[PDB]
């Protein structure tokens, strides 16, 4: 059977290139840690670019961030204060357990791999991850190399998957091989690929 | 920083005023499970298998949104009304995957440092508009408030074709174009 996911309630208040605007913002942030064995609560209201008002499940209650929150914070203290409380439970906890675990923690992409040439420089491709974590190294020989490895970052492809590209920096000799070799959790063991001088 | 192995955020709203503009997204761990269309009223998966499982009633995004349009009426009026400031944004181009001649690959226009959420992002292969293959992520949101967004062009990578990502924003006195050839 389908299963629901749950969302944070926002809280309401009492009671054009050259236009002006005027823009608010809510966040609803669960943090977990270990799984479900720590969870923290963080929401967000924002008037333009101005966090005002925040509930933070270490703290207990809302607080005003700034002083245009002032008066928030005690309106909403008094009016949401144990229902965003159990939110913790209510939408954290349950969205993490029932619709994260079948699905976006069990995501797995596995990387392709490429070598080519750009003293000289080796630039290893790593492209088409999930999830983020991941392990590249170089080898030369047989030999690990340490020195003369850099990567870019962690590059987001907004489509689920990632890539990062690592950089070997070699004078090509003899019938030398390199080696870009990978870990990743969708991988029981590592890819590896070969480029001969 | 907080320190978490994971994030979700289980609502992020954003709403505007003049011209009744909005938004309403899931993200897990920084990408986008699905925008509530607020006008259709029905939940836009990211990828079509996140939805097979899983359901999300579209009427949460609209508590969120109404909530918002109350919360920004008062405190634009607590503010003394004082208005959003157009942001430059700025684009970075980017293959999927590494270039091959002949091999089908999706061009990257990352956009970041977009406020307020209105923008277009559109390409042009050798200065002339494409349209078709062409795909574009919800506004997602970052540390410091602004947003950021992707457009994914799908291309056949030959010899000297020249690609350009076009931005225009209220931020910007004419559009940007981000070059981009293999
Ligand atoms: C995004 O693109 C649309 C279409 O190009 C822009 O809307 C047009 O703006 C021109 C600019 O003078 C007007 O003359 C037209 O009446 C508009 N046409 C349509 C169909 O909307 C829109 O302004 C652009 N947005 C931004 C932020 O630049
Ligand atoms: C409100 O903003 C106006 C417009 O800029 C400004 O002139 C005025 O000083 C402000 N008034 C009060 C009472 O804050």
């Amino acid at each position: 059977h389908l299963v629901e996911r749950l969302y944070l309630v926002c809280g309401g208040e009492g009671a054009g290139g050259s236009e002006r605007h005027f823009v608010h913002q809510f966040k609803g942030e669960c943090y977990f840690t270990n799984g479900t064995q720590r969870i923290r609560l963080v929401t967000r209201y924002i008037y333009n670019r101005e966090e005002y008002l925040r509930f933070d499940s270490d703290v207990g209650e809302y607080r005003a961030v700034t002083e245009l929150g002032r008066h928030s914070a005690e309106y909403y203290n008094k009016q949401y204060l144990e229902r965003t409380r159990a939110e913790l439970d209510t939408a954290c906890r349950h969205n993490y357990e029932e619709t994260e675990v079948p699905t976006s923690l069990r995501r797995l992409e596995q990387p392709n791999v490429a070598i080519s040439l750009s003293h000289n420089t080796l630039v290893c491709s790593v492209t088409d991850f999930y999830p983020a974590k991941i392990k590249v190294r170089w080898f030369r020989n047989g030999q690990e190399e340490t020195v003369g490895v850099s990567s870019t970052q962690l590059i987001r492809n907004g489509d689920w998957t990632f890539q990062v590209l690592v950089m070997l920096e070699m004078t090509p000799h003899q019938g030398e091989v390199y080696t870009c070799h990978v870990e990743h959790p969708s991988l029981k063991s590592p890819i590896t690929v070969e480029w001969r001088a | 920083d907080i320190e978490a192995d994971h994030v979700g955020f289980y609502g992020t709203t954003v709403y505007q005023s003049p011209g009744d503009i909005g938004q309403y997204t899931h993200e897990f761990d920084g990408d986008e499970l699905f925008y509530v269309d607020l006008d259709k009223k029905k939940t836009v998966w990211r990828l079509p298998e996140f939805g097979q499982l899983i359901l999300f009633e579209p009427q949460g995004g609209l508590q969120n949104i109404a909530a918002e349009k109350h919360n920004l009426g008062i405190l634009t009026k607590r503010s003394n009304f004082t208005p959003a400031t157009n942001e430059a944004p700025q684009a970075t181009v980017f293959p999927k995957s590494p270039v091959l001649l002949g091999q089908p690959n999706t061009l990257i226009c990352f956009v970041d440092n977009i406020f307020p959420p209105v923008i277009n992002i559109t390409w042009l292969r050798n200065s002339k508009s494409v349209t078709d293959g062409v795909y574009e992520t919800s506004f997602l949101v970052n540390r410091d408030h602004s947003f950021h967004k992707l457009s994914y062009l799908t291309f056949i990578p030959s010899d000297d074709d020249i690609y350009d990502c076009k931005v225009e924003h209220w931020g910007l006195e004419e559009p940007v174009l981000k070059h981009w050839e293999p």
